[PDB]
Protein backbone atom coordinates (compact mmCIF):
# COMPACT_ATOMS: atom_id res chain seq x y z
CA UNK A 1 0.00 0.00 0.00
CA UNK A 2 1.09 3.47 -1.09
CA UNK A 3 0.32 5.78 1.56
CA UNK A 4 -2.42 5.13 3.56
CA UNK A 5 -1.84 3.86 7.61
CA UNK A 6 -1.23 1.17 9.44
CA UNK A 7 -3.29 -1.15 10.54
CA UNK A 8 -4.04 -3.90 12.72
CA UNK A 9 -6.41 -7.53 11.67
CA UNK A 10 -8.94 -6.48 14.19
CA UNK A 11 -10.05 -3.86 11.89
CA UNK A 12 -9.46 -5.99 8.61
CA UNK A 13 -10.33 -9.44 10.24
CA UNK A 14 -11.12 -11.29 6.93
CA UNK A 15 -7.82 -10.29 5.56
CA UNK A 16 -5.77 -13.47 4.68
CA UNK A 17 -2.16 -13.39 4.16
CA UNK A 18 -0.82 -15.91 1.83
CA UNK A 19 2.90 -17.36 1.51
CA UNK A 20 4.63 -19.94 -0.31
CA UNK A 21 7.15 -22.36 1.06
CA UNK A 22 10.34 -22.92 -1.22
CA UNK A 23 12.53 -25.52 -1.49
CA UNK A 24 15.13 -25.25 1.16
CA UNK A 25 12.66 -24.35 3.74
CA UNK A 26 12.50 -20.37 3.41
CA UNK A 27 9.18 -19.00 3.24
CA UNK A 28 7.85 -15.77 1.44
CA UNK A 29 4.56 -13.60 1.13
CA UNK A 30 3.10 -14.19 -2.05
CA UNK A 31 -0.74 -12.08 -1.76
CA UNK A 32 -3.59 -11.22 0.06
CA UNK A 33 -6.87 -12.77 0.53
CA UNK A 34 -10.10 -12.46 1.64
CA UNK A 35 -12.72 -14.93 4.03
CA UNK A 36 -15.39 -15.54 2.36
CA UNK A 37 -16.31 -18.16 4.66
CA UNK A 38 -15.22 -20.13 6.95
CA UNK A 39 -13.28 -22.72 4.69
CA UNK A 40 -13.12 -20.37 1.97
CA UNK A 41 -10.31 -17.76 1.04
CA UNK A 42 -10.30 -15.39 -2.33
CA UNK A 43 -7.84 -14.17 -4.17
CA UNK A 44 -6.53 -13.25 -7.55
CA UNK A 45 -5.35 -16.51 -10.22
CA UNK A 46 -2.14 -14.43 -11.15
CA UNK A 47 -0.73 -14.85 -8.09
CA UNK A 48 -0.45 -18.77 -8.68
CA UNK A 49 -0.48 -19.51 -12.17
CA UNK A 50 2.89 -19.83 -12.20
CA UNK A 51 3.19 -21.92 -8.97
CA UNK A 52 -0.13 -24.01 -9.39
CA UNK A 53 0.95 -26.69 -6.75
CA UNK A 54 -1.50 -25.81 -3.82
CA UNK A 55 1.01 -27.93 -1.11
CA UNK A 56 3.29 -25.03 -1.21
CA UNK A 57 1.27 -22.40 -0.10
CA UNK A 58 0.38 -21.18 3.69
CA UNK A 59 -2.38 -19.10 4.68
CA UNK A 60 -2.75 -16.86 7.35
CA UNK A 61 -5.93 -15.78 8.83
CA UNK A 62 -6.06 -12.89 12.20
CA UNK A 63 -2.28 -12.32 11.14
CA UNK A 64 -0.86 -8.14 11.42
CA UNK A 65 2.50 -8.85 11.33
CA UNK A 66 4.50 -10.41 8.03
CA UNK A 67 7.35 -11.90 10.20
CA UNK A 68 5.82 -12.00 13.50
CA UNK A 69 3.36 -14.10 15.06
CA UNK A 70 0.13 -12.50 15.94
CA UNK A 71 -2.06 -13.36 19.11
CA UNK A 72 -5.19 -15.54 17.66
CA UNK A 73 -3.63 -15.63 14.62
CA UNK A 74 -4.55 -19.36 12.71
CA UNK A 75 -2.51 -21.64 10.50
CA UNK A 76 -3.55 -23.21 7.31
CA UNK A 77 -2.86 -25.45 4.51
CA UNK A 78 -4.33 -25.16 0.91
CA UNK A 79 -6.90 -28.33 0.85
CA UNK A 80 -7.87 -26.95 -2.59
CA UNK A 81 -6.49 -24.70 -4.96
CA UNK A 82 -9.09 -23.25 -7.92
CA UNK A 83 -7.88 -21.21 -10.32
CA UNK A 84 -9.93 -19.32 -13.24
CA UNK A 85 -9.92 -21.65 -16.46
CA UNK A 86 -9.91 -18.79 -18.70
CA UNK A 87 -6.90 -16.22 -17.13
CA UNK A 88 -5.13 -14.57 -19.21
CA UNK A 89 -2.13 -11.17 -18.93
CA UNK A 90 -2.01 -9.19 -21.94
CA UNK A 91 0.92 -6.28 -21.30
CA UNK A 92 -0.83 -4.70 -17.95
CA UNK A 93 -4.60 -6.20 -17.89
CA UNK A 94 -5.24 -9.38 -16.37
CA UNK A 95 -8.63 -11.05 -17.21
CA UNK A 96 -10.61 -13.46 -14.59
CA UNK A 97 -8.05 -12.45 -12.38
CA UNK A 98 -10.13 -14.61 -9.10
CA UNK A 99 -8.91 -17.80 -7.45
CA UNK A 100 -10.50 -19.51 -4.33
CA UNK A 101 -8.30 -21.66 -1.76
CA UNK A 102 -9.85 -24.22 0.60
CA UNK A 103 -8.15 -23.72 3.88
CA UNK A 104 -8.18 -26.48 6.64
CA UNK A 105 -5.83 -26.54 9.51
CA UNK A 106 -3.53 -29.31 10.26
CA UNK A 107 -6.92 -31.04 12.19
CA UNK A 108 -8.70 -31.13 9.06
CA UNK A 109 -10.10 -27.62 10.52
CA UNK A 110 -11.86 -24.47 8.93
CA UNK A 111 -11.70 -21.04 10.15
CA UNK A 112 -13.21 -20.14 13.50
CA UNK A 113 -14.37 -17.02 14.18
CA UNK A 114 -12.85 -14.05 16.87
CA UNK A 115 -12.65 -11.30 17.31
CA UNK A 116 -9.57 -10.97 14.56
CA UNK A 117 -11.21 -13.37 12.50
CA UNK A 118 -14.41 -13.13 10.14
CA UNK A 119 -15.65 -13.43 6.88
CA UNK A 120 -16.41 -10.54 4.71
CA UNK A 121 -20.17 -10.76 3.28
CA UNK A 122 -20.03 -11.17 -1.13
CA UNK A 123 -22.02 -8.32 -3.00
CA UNK A 124 -25.46 -9.39 -4.38
CA UNK A 125 -25.29 -9.66 -8.42
CA UNK A 126 -24.79 -6.50 -10.62
CA UNK A 127 -24.72 -4.59 -7.07
CA UNK A 128 -21.66 -2.67 -7.10
CA UNK A 129 -21.73 1.32 -5.02
CA UNK A 130 -21.78 4.48 -7.00
CA UNK A 131 -18.32 5.79 -8.85
CA UNK A 132 -17.52 8.16 -6.21
CA UNK A 133 -18.04 6.24 -3.94
CA UNK A 134 -15.12 5.82 -0.76
CA UNK A 135 -14.27 2.00 -0.75
CA UNK A 136 -10.82 0.59 1.20
CA UNK A 137 -7.78 -1.66 0.55
CA UNK A 138 -5.74 -3.69 2.90
CA UNK A 139 -2.09 -5.34 2.20
CA UNK A 140 1.36 -6.00 2.87
CA UNK A 141 2.45 -5.41 -0.35
CA UNK A 142 5.31 -1.95 -1.03
CA UNK A 143 5.16 1.37 0.58
CA UNK A 144 7.67 2.70 -2.22
CA UNK A 145 7.85 1.82 -5.47
CA UNK A 146 11.83 1.29 -4.74
CA UNK A 147 10.72 -1.05 -1.90
CA UNK A 148 12.60 -4.34 -2.21
CA UNK A 149 11.10 -5.26 0.79
CA UNK A 150 7.64 -5.98 2.38
CA UNK A 151 6.28 -3.98 5.16
CA UNK A 152 6.42 -5.80 8.89
CA UNK A 153 3.09 -4.33 9.63
CA UNK A 154 0.04 -4.40 7.67
CA UNK A 155 -1.54 -1.37 5.84
CA UNK A 156 -4.89 -0.10 4.67
CA UNK A 157 -5.87 3.07 2.30
CA UNK A 158 -9.35 4.65 1.23
CA UNK A 159 -9.46 4.89 -2.41
CA UNK A 160 -12.34 6.62 -4.55
CA UNK A 161 -14.14 3.95 -7.12
CA UNK A 162 -13.80 5.61 -10.66
CA UNK A 163 -16.18 4.61 -13.65
CA UNK A 164 -15.26 2.61 -16.71
CA UNK A 165 -15.86 5.79 -18.79
CA UNK A 166 -13.31 7.51 -16.89
CA UNK A 167 -10.87 4.67 -16.81
CA UNK A 168 -11.50 3.89 -20.55
CA UNK A 169 -10.04 7.52 -21.72
CA UNK A 170 -6.82 7.17 -23.74
CA UNK A 171 -4.78 8.69 -21.06
CA UNK A 172 -6.23 5.85 -18.68
CA UNK A 173 -6.65 2.57 -19.72
CA UNK A 174 -8.31 2.80 -22.92
CA UNK A 175 -10.09 -0.55 -23.86
CA UNK A 176 -7.97 -2.47 -21.92
CA UNK A 177 -10.13 -1.87 -18.90
CA UNK A 178 -13.57 -4.27 -19.20
CA UNK A 179 -16.64 -4.27 -17.63
CA UNK A 180 -15.37 -7.33 -15.52
CA UNK A 181 -12.99 -4.61 -13.73
CA UNK A 182 -13.67 -1.81 -11.45
CA UNK A 183 -11.13 1.09 -11.00
CA UNK A 184 -10.23 2.93 -8.17
CA UNK A 185 -7.27 5.14 -6.67
CA UNK A 186 -7.15 8.41 -4.59
CA UNK A 187 -7.88 11.61 -6.24
CA UNK A 188 -4.80 13.18 -5.75
CA UNK A 189 -3.08 9.88 -6.92
CA UNK A 190 -0.84 9.97 -3.59
CA UNK A 191 -2.47 6.23 -2.61
CA UNK A 192 -3.08 3.40 -4.22
CA UNK A 193 -2.22 -0.59 -3.83
CA UNK A 194 1.24 -1.97 -4.85
CA UNK A 195 2.83 -5.05 -6.20
CA UNK A 196 2.35 -7.69 -2.97
CA UNK A 197 -1.14 -6.38 -1.96
CA UNK A 198 -2.77 -8.33 -5.21
CA UNK A 199 -5.45 -10.84 -4.53
CA UNK A 200 -6.15 -8.30 -1.51
CA UNK A 201 -9.40 -6.80 -1.14
CA UNK A 202 -11.64 -4.07 -1.96
CA UNK A 203 -14.32 -3.32 0.66
CA UNK A 204 -16.93 -1.37 0.25
CA UNK A 205 -19.82 -0.25 2.77
CA UNK A 206 -22.94 -1.01 0.93
CA UNK A 207 -25.84 -0.31 2.16
CA UNK A 208 -24.68 -0.32 5.61
CA UNK A 209 -23.09 -4.03 5.30
CA UNK A 210 -19.10 -4.34 4.40
CA UNK A 211 -19.08 -5.65 1.28
CA UNK A 212 -16.30 -7.46 -1.32
CA UNK A 213 -16.39 -5.48 -3.94
CA UNK A 214 -13.07 -6.23 -5.46
CA UNK A 215 -9.89 -8.39 -5.14
CA UNK A 216 -6.72 -6.21 -6.26
CA UNK A 217 -5.56 -7.24 -9.79
CA UNK A 218 -3.42 -5.01 -11.22
CA UNK A 219 -2.24 -1.26 -12.64
CA UNK A 220 0.57 0.72 -14.36
CA UNK A 221 3.20 1.24 -11.64
CA UNK A 222 1.51 2.37 -7.94
CA UNK A 223 0.01 5.72 -7.12
CA UNK A 224 0.75 6.86 -10.28
CA UNK A 225 -0.85 9.90 -12.40
CA UNK A 226 -3.90 8.66 -14.61
CA UNK A 227 -3.25 4.99 -13.83
CA UNK A 228 -6.16 3.98 -11.12
CA UNK A 229 -5.39 0.77 -9.51
CA UNK A 230 -7.60 -2.15 -11.36
CA UNK A 231 -9.73 -4.14 -9.50
CA UNK A 232 -11.84 -7.96 -9.99
CA UNK A 233 -15.46 -6.63 -9.93
CA UNK A 234 -16.73 -9.39 -7.56
CA UNK A 235 -20.16 -9.10 -8.36
CA UNK A 236 -19.73 -10.46 -12.11
CA UNK A 237 -17.96 -13.81 -10.31
CA UNK A 238 -21.03 -15.00 -8.11
CA UNK A 239 -21.89 -17.78 -10.53
CA UNK A 240 -18.29 -18.94 -10.69
CA UNK A 241 -17.49 -18.62 -6.87
CA UNK A 242 -20.86 -20.44 -6.49
CA UNK A 243 -20.45 -23.56 -8.42
CA UNK A 244 -16.48 -23.79 -7.45
CA UNK A 245 -17.42 -23.20 -3.28
CA UNK B 1 9.95 -12.84 -11.26
CA UNK B 2 8.70 -9.15 -12.81
CA UNK B 3 9.09 -6.32 -10.42
CA UNK B 4 6.90 -4.26 -12.63
CA UNK B 5 3.88 -4.20 -10.94
CA UNK B 6 0.51 -5.82 -9.57
CA UNK B 7 -0.18 -8.46 -11.67
CA UNK B 8 4.25 -9.92 -10.89
CA UNK B 9 3.41 -11.31 -7.55
CA UNK B 10 4.85 -15.08 -7.71
CA UNK B 11 5.80 -15.44 -11.28
CA UNK B 12 8.94 -17.65 -13.34
CA UNK B 13 10.11 -14.99 -15.25
CA UNK B 14 13.26 -16.38 -17.63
Amino acid sequence: IIGGEFTTIENQPWFAAIYRRHRGGSVTYVCGGSLISPCWVISATHCFIDYPKKEDYIVYLGRSRLNSNTQGEMKFEVENLILHKDYSADTLAHHNDIALLKIRSKEGRCAQPSRTIQTIALPSMYNDPQFGTSCEITGFGKEQSTDYLYPEQLKMTVVKLISHRECQQPHYYGSEVTTKMLCAADPQWKTDSCQGDSGGPLVCSLQGRMTLTGIVSWGRGCALKDKPGVYTRVSHFLPWIRSHT
Amino acid sequence: GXALGRGCENHRCL
